[PDB]
């Protein structure tokens, strides 16, 4: 920034640039030379894009040029940690997790069930055979 | 089977073996101890049908291991939407008639329900596909039971990855392709009617019937198998029908 | 009916991988799905109504295998679909843009580090920073003048050069992986002079 007497004073990156907020003269006052003030104000310009604050969800931000890179908690993903993983137990994301049938389900859970010749288990998802030769199943291997 | 390895004595166990007045005839899969899902095509020129048995626990053509078990066929019921000579609709369902037993070499693959088939187990790439048919085109029969892993393809990448046939009969929504473009692998003559069965956690599942394709293992030709899923309610439907007197029965689709 | 997807491209920056496409829905939805050249197809982005889809999670499972992905159109009322091109993470995934940790006077020596920028890659809930993963294959070069323009190259992420005791030199690095021929280069870091 430029006050009264300031600029009598050789610019200075921190007094002026960091300390203060310069303009591209006063960068280009500095460090003199056309393509040495373009390679620091390219990088001056270009923002803080973490400011708007975009990564959701507990998600930690890092700047970039013109952009930025949101880092997720182990529960969410997505551009800006949108997407909640827990939220995805649908029949049509790994079979809804169920071992054999998923049934999915509008404002209830996901709900497995199994075929003849098997029960479901109390986690409610695994499915145990009934009967001595369930249908896919080698018995030499089993 | 192009390409493919003998599966072991055992480990393919819904595999079935159709054979009329004595003589080999096409492959099929156990869906349970009374049925067993076939090719329409293997009954195109058929004439004995009361001489039509299903042999279960079979491996090796050349010997009996009394691990093999024959009943006769009592029924084949074929889609009526199924036009001999030509490709679509190429299923049967024959009712064996007498229950086999399931043992350690006989027990039958499962038949799904269409959407599991159709959004899960449309999705897991590779699956078994075996059979005792030619060991290459025009080539001989094989013994013993081979078995081969074949990849399977969206129809749109079948048609966009296939040499442009002007004759080949089109891929349609009751079929689905599998295996190979370069010329190495696939079903072949002789493995109609045999089972492609998709494993997922821990159960196999029947996904396919081998039907047709443009010779065994050509460059720029997949094999196609016919969709199993669009006929799983057929399939039960005709399940639970009193046994309609003759041994073909032409069922209306659906 | 629909219109299938198209112009679908990877965005990839320290391995935060995202597929975008076109076009904008109008009465339909997408679904995507990732898998490596002889893998099962994942299911992500369900029924979305956004051109992009985070693919992270899946393709950090190894950043060395090489990776395909459709998007399907579905009627909003065989589906269509479109591939995208194919995806190798360790060799495609941009190089973000460096940064100097500091740079400390050692007499007439001069030590500037490069910080370890953090990759999406994980292992036991940590995040592996570019060093971890390259390796090797991860040069940092430096530029630094006084009017002049030099340049020195490490293999780690400190470089020792030679000021003349009598003025604040600048700098500013960029991230390289010799071994590519793709995106092989990053964004010059900002510059950093010493007061
Ligand atoms: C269905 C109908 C449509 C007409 C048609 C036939 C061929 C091509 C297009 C249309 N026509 C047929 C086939 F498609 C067929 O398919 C394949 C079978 C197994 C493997 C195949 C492969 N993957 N190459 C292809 N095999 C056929 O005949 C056999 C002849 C000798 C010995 C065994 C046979 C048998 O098994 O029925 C047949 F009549
Ligand atoms: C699937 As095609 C046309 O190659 O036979
Ligand atoms: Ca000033
Ligand atoms: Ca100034
Ligand atoms: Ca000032
Ligand atoms: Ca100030
Ligand atoms: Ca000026
Ligand atoms: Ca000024
Ligand atoms: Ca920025
Ligand atoms: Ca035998």
């Amino acid at each position: 920034a430029n006050a009264f007497l300031e600029e009598l004073r050789p610019g200075s990156l921190e007094r002026e640039c960091k300390e203060e907020q310069c303009s591209f003269e006063e960068a280009r006052e500095i460090f003199k030379d056309a393509e040495r003030t373009k390679l620091f104000w390219i990088s001056y310009s270009d923002g803080d894009q973490c400011a708007s604050s975009p990564c959701q969800n507990g998600g930690s931000c890092k700047d970039q040029l013109q952009s930025y890179i949101c880092f997720c908690l182990p529960a969410f993903e997505g551009r800006n940690c949108e997407t909640h993983k827990d939220d995805q137990l649908i029949c049509v994301n790994e079979n809804g997790g169920c071992e054999q049938y998923c049934s999915d389900h509008t404002g209830t859970k996901r709900s497995c069930r199994c075929h003849e010749g098997y029960s479901l288990l109390a986690d409610g998802v695994s499915c145990t055979p009934t009967v001595e030769y369930p249908c896919g199943k080698i018995p030499i291997l089993e | 089977i192009v390409g493919g390895k003998v599966c072991p004595k055992g480990e393919c166990p819904w595999q079935v073996l159709l054979l009329v007045n004595g003589a080999q005839l096409c492959g099929g899969t156990l869906i349970n101890t009374i049925w067993v899902v076939s090719a329409a095509h293997c009954f195109d020129k058929i004439k004995n049908w009361r001489n039509l048995i299903a042999v279960l626990g079979e491996h090796d053509l050349s010997e009996h291991d009394g691990d093999e078990q024959s009943r006769r066929v009592a029924q084949v019921i074929i889609p009526s939407t199924y036009v001999p000579g030509t490709t679509n609709h190429d299923i049967a369902l024959l009712r064996l008639h007498q229950p086999v037993v399931l043992t350690d070499h006989v027990v039958p693959l499962c038949l799904p329900e269409r959407t599991f088939s159709e959004r899960t187990l449309a999705f897991v790439r590779f699956s078994l596909v075996s059979g005792w048919g030619q060991l290459l085109d025009r080539g001989a029969t094989a013994l013993e039971l081979m078995v081969l892993n074949v990849p399977r393809l969206m129809t749109q990448d079948c048609l966009q990855q296939s040499r442009k046939v002007g004759d080949s009969p089109n891929i349609t929504e009751y079929m689905f392709c599998a295996g190979y473009s370069d010329g190495s692998k696939d079903s072949c003559k002789g493995d109609s009617g045999g089972p492609h069965a998709t494993h997922y956690r821990g159960t196999w599942y029947l996904t396919g019937i081998v039907s047709w394709g443009q010779g065994c293992a050509t460059v720029g030709h997949f094999g196609v198998y016919t969709r199993v899923s669009q006929y799983i309610e057929w399939l039960q439907k005709l399940m639970r029908s009193e046994p309609r007197p003759g041994v073909l029965l032409r069922a209306p689709f659906p | 009916n629909t219109v299938a997807a198209y112009n679908l491209t990877w965005k990839s920056t320290n391995f935060k991988t995202i597929l975008e496409w076109e076009p904008k829905p109008v009465n339909q939805v997408y679904t995507v799905q990732i898998s490596t050249k002889s893998g099962d197809w994942k299911s992500k982005c369900f029924y979305t109504t956004d051109t992009e889809c985070d693919l992270t999670d899946e393709i950090v499972k190894d950043v060395k295998q090489t990776y395909l992905a459709r998007v399907f159109s579905y009627p909003a009322g065989e589906p269509l679909y479109e591939n995208s091109p194919e995806f190798t993470p360790y060799l495609e995934t941009n190089l973000g843009q460096p940064t100097i940790q500091s740079f400390e006077q050692v007499g007439t020596k001069v030590n500037v580090t490069v910080e370890d920028e953090r990759t999406l890659v994980r292992r036991n809930n940590t995040f592996l920073s570019l060093r971890d993963v390259f390796g090797k294959d991860l040069i940092y070069t430096l530029y630094y003048w006084k009017s002049g323009k030099k340049t020195a190259k490490t293999n780690t992420n400190e470089f020792l050069i030679d000021v003349d005791k009598g003025e604040n030199y600048c700098f500013s690095v960029q991230a390289v992986i010799p071994s590519r021929t793709v995106n092989r280069k990053s964004t010059d870091s900002p510059v950093e002079c010493m007061g």
